[PDB]
RNA sequence: UGAUAGAAUAAUGUAGAUAAGGGAAGUCGGCAAAAUAGAUCCGUAACUUCGGGAUAAGGAUUGGCUCUAAGGGUCGGGUACGAUCAACUUAGAACUGGUACGG
RNA sequence: CGCCCGUCGCUAGUACCGAUUGAAUGGCUUAGUGAGGCCUCAGGAUCUGCUUAGAGAAGGGGGCAACUCCAUCUCAGAGCGGAGAAUUUGGACAAACUUGGUCAUUUAGAGGAACUAAAAGUCGUAACAAGGUUUCCGUAGGUGAACCUGCGGAAGGAUCAUU
RNA sequence: ACCCACUCGGCACCUUACGAGAAAUCAAAGUCUUUGGGUUCUGGGGGGAGUAUGGUCGCAAGGCUGAAACUUAAAGGAAUUG
RNA sequence: GGUCGGAUUUCCAACGGGGCCUUUCCUUCUGGCUAACCUUGAGUCCUUGUGGCUCUUGGCGAACCAGGACUUUUACUUUGAAAAAAUUAGAGUGUUCAAAGCAGGCGUAUUGCUCGAAUAUAUUAGCAUGGAAUAAUAGAAUAGGACG
RNA sequence: UAUCUGGUUGAUCCUGCCAGUAGUCAUAUGCUUGUCUCAAAGAUUAAGCCAUGCAUGUCUAAGUAUAAGCAAUUUAUACAGUGAAACUGCGAAUGGCUCAUUAAAUCAGUUAUCGUUUAUUUGAUAGUUCCUUUACUACAUGGUAUAACUGUGGUAAUUCUAGAGCUAAUACAUGCUUAAAAUCUCGACCCUUUGGAAGAGAUGUAUUUAUUAGAUAAAAAAUCAAUGUCUUCGGACUCUUUGAUGAUUCAUAAUAACUUUUCGAAUCGCAUGGCCUUGUGCUGGCGAUGGUUCAUUCAAAUUUCUGCCCUAUCAACUUUCGAUGGUAGGAUAGUGGCCUACCAUGGUUUCAACGGGUAACGGGGAAUAAGGGUUCGAUUCCGGAGAGGGAGCCUGAGAAACGGCUACC
């Protein structure tokens, strides 16, 4: 009440970062940024909690006000800093490259990427809009306002940002056919292609999704994230590729490849 | 001190609703400006989040548009004439929103009379072209123009005074204006 | 509602930012403002073809449509641009396994553009608060027939 | 315009009044006096033969002035209707004054 | 030689009615008075800025004899403007107190009238047998007490029964 | 009018116990642990008590509504033997 | 059973979904789909089969996008989603066991490799969806009816 | 883990309770108590009262350093290191505690904001600063006025402060300097008119109002104010910029004005490169901190539907001092009887309104349980409320704040 709060209790943090139960009373509280607070991963979870390189927080703030760590190219000294979807995390020591991409159970993973993949990001358009002066830009999910846009981009599209400039590349339309990544709800983390878009004006688009074995899906449209065309992603997807195992066949591969 | 929640309120079955909290101040009112005419006085008000808000105290003068001829004049306001809600805000000359004045007439007959050349009532080759392009469009309207005669013409205010400080207004034409002299802007 | 004294109050009651010029004279002398609230409901032609004002109109007024679509019977016509529905429904209870009539009464604005009587089915759309009480517009109205056509005198 | 007049202004009287603080301690007994009081609005208990009790009890208001709003009569039609006349009741608002006003 | 009813009587306990305008606490509240800040009509200690502004004397440059221009130490005083405290008018908000009203809970009470328990008290024997007048129901009257009596009813009767 | 044979409706009766019930008994008191046709009212050990209080009706007598504190291991039903 | 009683398969059976025909709505007009091509100019070079063809004879362009001469309403049920974490049930894991916890495990410990942190339930209301039995509701009777 | 036993009788079978029986993250208490792990704990009664101490402060290369501070310093005679105090800035609205209020209220799930505010984060964004320009003001950089400090004090006492003398800023006020034209307004200068031009001004962004654009269905024309830019001078003219939403008076743009005129860098660290009219000239990097507006993040406020225990010995309630709706206004961040004026007579209710009770904060949950249920949830998480009781307000993006203030009790 009477303002903002400033503390996350344990046990109130996104059940995602994998926070043990015990040892602490509070949760890292990601900082205001680029992403909501449940979807986002805070600096300090990753580099301690993910990474290992860093045993508590105080070696989380000393790795980062040396200025190791950038988010989608900047240093970002913050211990909280809410990284999220598509964000990449570049180590210049350790010469690492990591985008912010769920895994198959909801869950930020630990992914690698290339300096020329780490050279760009992929951004939904959350909106369309006239500025002033009358120039148009696009505002993605990650709260880039990018000024200029092509007149073909509309909402739910994805763009690609040069991430050096804050300058599209090229995008992708919202279409039946095209590879698309859940990014919300209980499907989060997996990868299929858009077979039908059924509109309910009025509220919450839905969006029929298959993945590579055909098992078909619903969901929102707001937790529906355009990734590339049919295959050939614009960016490297992690081991599993969303394809969400059941846990029978799950447990036949952990007891096929841990005998050998 | 003035609370404008609903929580003071009877439900709509009538019951008595029983006290919930302190007041809040993210719920509060403040005292009516009262607008006076002449010798401007303008207080600031600091709002939520900042936001000067700016309470017109006894001002002089404001800007009021011939929607017809398109433009806006600075003009100074005489009286309050009628008011639709209260006829003591006309009785105390109080300036609120929709109160109908009469300002001055002075301003909008020179720039008529520069833009048209036609002395509402009763030297340039470039000005007498502009009044020769402009001609077929002089006549206005004979209730407009019997008020240019005295000197006063029938607005209504468009502004909250009380909220932005500024009386501006739009001149009356038409049926609005035929309603107000019809209602009480006749008889004296 | 072309009469039946619109201007029957203290102030002229008009569109807001409508201007009709007094110099053009086009062949209506009334430029009528309107909309279409959206979500597939026809605008009435009596809202077109109208003069009543209602600035809580969903078609010539500033409110607008958003969020909840409910029906209702109307139980009462008798304030002023505004009736009251009865929205029936049967709430269950579990340790019983069976349900029991509840009823909520929804206070509801009623443009000039529907004529509405005790008895109808109406089609409401939640809008901003308007009143004390009311956060609902008539969108539809669903009168017919009535059922009176075989209740009158007889030779 | 009648009732004897004039002068003076002791006590005690008769009639009328006023009183600091207290407030029935006076007295057989609140005797006598005082307090209350019109009107408008609000509120009104026990009990009751349901008719009352009731103006119960209890409490606000009241001037002047300047306004506003209601309540009325006659005269009138095409083999989208206004003149004109007149009355005292009620209600409200502003202002005003040594907060006074059933003076 | 069973069982069993009530009055009356001692003990104890529980509540009930009860003159006492009983009392206590709390909730809401009519009216009256009304702190305080806030808005507002004013007020204006001081505390200051520009253009100035006039006098008593100095330095410097100039007809070099007085005369003249700019600079400084002194103080009024005024056109000017801004800021501004005490104080202050009227409003809304409104604590709080006084009296009164009302609702709630708890509680004292002479005396009255009950119930219950408590073993072996007094008077009768009302019920259970046709309980010695069959019992019981409603209603009404009467009597120390159980009860009696009338009027209608029931059999749960002591009669399933008189073509 | 009576006789016979049917039929609908009714007051009952007799036999039997399918079935029910603790039994007495019951053609409903049956079609219930193989538990559901519809629906209204009422009860939850015995007393305190149909008392007290409030309300309401009544001229009254009284009626309707109606507790609690407290007390208690039984009260009760049907049948068996004496 | 040609891998010392375990694939394969119209041999099929038994369940379960969909389409079509039998008098059989699946409303609708604007325009890009160009039919599991209604109709096989040119061509059946596989030693015989009813499981595998090329620019097509203007080819019902009815195999989805966003607007109606466009909307009977409702209960019920199906699926989906939503219903924070902890907790509950529960998967894995020798906290020495266990309550627990979310860890941990394996090497070449010579320069690190790797599995996890699942899953279900979460009631009513709201949301999307399939169904159309059950139970309500509405329709053409002074025809003010539908088709056009 | 779908279980019953004792007690009415002489015995019987029933009804029926009493009693036993087993759990309880369910309290207390009695007796007893060796080990390891785990770890609730002044809720209930008194949201009763509190001694004492502590619980909110914070400085980087990067706002202000003349401490008459310490080290003494890297040309370092402007400063340069460290740096008390004190200005400045930020924070103190989080946390933590408790459950007193509170019964469609809180709250749960689900909606909305096309009905608003939002410090910070992140992204984007500012050549326009000219009274009436034919009256421009240092920009190699405006001004005073204060703290800490000096010194003189008052009071028994306070985190009391007074008088006098200094001096800073990213404090506080002021104030300029940057393309290029275009389009409009006005106007000395066009002789029989489908007769145009020197020359000034305005045009950033906010504010307020008015007005305008913000389009859209596939085919064509014949005359009429319309020779308004129709070229063999009646040779049937090369047309339509314009986004989003389910939906808007939306985004945005345009015009005429308006304003006690908002913002548009007079700031700081490090490095100090390049160039030629070598003037201590012109350009120049990596950051810090500010600032407008729009987005975003964190939110906030309001808000849609359905859901809450006992009670009728509570049946009618609200409407005088708003109850229910309308119009207008005011107020608010904004919608709304939130308030005001006028107007209408509405609104809820046996589908339980209104009232009363609660040894009621709500939920996630807990105990027990064959299934259905029953009881509990002050209390580790979420939401709400409060800080002895009321009310009021200041600063702030944010509090009706209480380890803020004011008043009353
Ligand atoms: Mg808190
Ligand atoms: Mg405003
Ligand atoms: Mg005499
Ligand atoms: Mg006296
Ligand atoms: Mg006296
Ligand atoms: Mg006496
Ligand atoms: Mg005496
Ligand atoms: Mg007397
Ligand atoms: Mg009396
Ligand atoms: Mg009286
Ligand atoms: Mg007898
Ligand atoms: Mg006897
Ligand atoms: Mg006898
Ligand atoms: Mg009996
Ligand atoms: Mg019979
Ligand atoms: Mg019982
Ligand atoms: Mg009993
Ligand atoms: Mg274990
Ligand atoms: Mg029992
Ligand atoms: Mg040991
Ligand atoms: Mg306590
Ligand atoms: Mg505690
Ligand atoms: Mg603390
Ligand atoms: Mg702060
Ligand atoms: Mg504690
Ligand atoms: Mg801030
Ligand atoms: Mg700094
Ligand atoms: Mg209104
Ligand atoms: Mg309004
Ligand atoms: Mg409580
Ligand atoms: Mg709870
Ligand atoms: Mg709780
Ligand atoms: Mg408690
Ligand atoms: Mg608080
Ligand atoms: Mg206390
Ligand atoms: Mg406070
Ligand atoms: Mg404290
Ligand atoms: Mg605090």
């Amino acid at each position: 009440a009477r303002g903002p709060k400033k503390h996350l209790k344990r046990l109130a943090a996104p059940h995602h970062w994998l926070l043990d139960k015990l040892s602490g009373c509070y949760a890292p509280r990601p900082s205001a940024g680029p992403h909501k607070l449940r979807e986002s991963l805070p600096l300090i979870v990753f580099l301690r909690n993910r990474l290992k390189y860093a045993l508590n927080g105080r070696e989380v703030k000393a790795i980062l006000m040396q200025r190791h760590v950038k988010v989608d190219g900047k240093v970002r000294t913050d211990t909280t800093y809410p990284a999220g979807f598509m964000d990449v995390i570049t180590l210049d020591a350790t010469n690492e490259n990591f985008r912010l991409v769920y895994d198959v159970k909801g869950r930020f993973a630990v992914h690698r990427i290339t300096d020329e993949e780490a050279s760009y990001k992929l951004g939904k358009v959350k909106k369309v809009q006239l500025g002033k002066k009358g120039v148009p830009y696009v505002v993605t999910h990650d709260g880039r306002t990018i000024r200029y846009p092509d007149p073909n981009i509309k909402v739910n599209d994805t763009v690609k940002i040069d991430l050096a400039s804050g300058k599209i590349t090229d995008f992708i339309k919202f279409d039946a056919g095209k590879l698309v990544y859940v990014t919300g709800g209980r499907n989060l983390g997996r990868i299929g292609t858009i077979v039908h878009k059924e509109r309910h004006d009025g509220g919450f688009d839905l969006v029929h999704i298959k993945d590579s074995l055909d098992n078909t899906f619903v969901t929102r449209l707001n937790n529906v994230f355009v990734i590339g065309e049919q295959g050939k992603p614009y960016i490297s997807l992690p081991k599993g590729k969303g394809i969400k195992l059941s846990i029978a066949e799950e447990r036949d591969r952990r007891r096929a490849q841990q005998g050998l | 001190g003035i609370s404008r929640d609903s929580r003071h309120k009877r439900s709509a079955t009538g019951a008595k609703r029983a006290q919930f909290r302190k007041k809040r101040k993210f719920e509060l009112g403040r005292q009516p400006a009262n607008t006076k005419i002449g010798a401007k006085r303008i207080h600031s008000v600091r709002t939520r989040g900042g936001n000067k808000k700016y309470r017109a105290l006894r001002i002089e003068t404001g800007n009021f548009s011939w929607a017809s001829e398109g433009i806006s004049k600075k003009t100074r306001i005489a009286g309050v004439v009628y008011h639709p809600s209260n006829n003591e805000l006309v009785r105390t000359n109080t300036l609120t929103k929709a109160a109908i004045v009469q300002i001055d007439a002075t301003p909008f007959r020179q720039w008529f009379e520069a833009h048209y050349g036609q002395t509402l009532g009763k030297k340039s080759k470039n000005a007498e072209r502009k009044w020769a392009a402009r001609a077929a469009s002089a006549k206005i309207e004979s209730s407009v123009e019997s008020q240019f005669s005295a000197g006063r013409l029938y607005a209504c205010i468009s502004s909250r005074p009380g909220q932005s400080g500024r009386c501006d207004g739009y001149i009356l034409e038409g049926e609005e204006l035929a309603f107000y002299l019809r209602r009480l802007t006749a008889k004296k | 509602s072309t009469e039946l004294t619109v201007q029957s109050e203290r102030a002229f009651q008009k569109q807001p930012h409508i201007f009709n010029n007094p110099k053009v004279k086009t062949s209506k002398r009334t430029k009528r403002w309107y909309k279409n609230a959206g979500l597939g409901f026809k605008t009435p032609k009596t809202a077109i073809e109208g003069s009543y004002i209602d600035k809580k109109c969903p078609f010539t007024g500033l409110v607008s449509i958003r969020g909840k679509i409910l029906t209702g019977t109307v139980v009462s016509t008798k304030m002023h641009r505004t009736i009251v529905i009865r929205r029936a429904y049967l709430h269950y209870i579990p340790k019983y396994n069976r349900y029991e009539k509840r009823h909520k009464n929804v206070p509801v604005h009623v443009s000039p553009a529907f004529r509405v009587q005790v008895g109808d089915i109406v089609t409401v759309g939640q809008c901003r608060p308007i009143s004390k009480t009311v956060r609902f517009n008539v969108v539809k109205v669903s009168a017919a027939a009535g059922k009176a056509n075989k209740q009158f005198a007889k030779f």
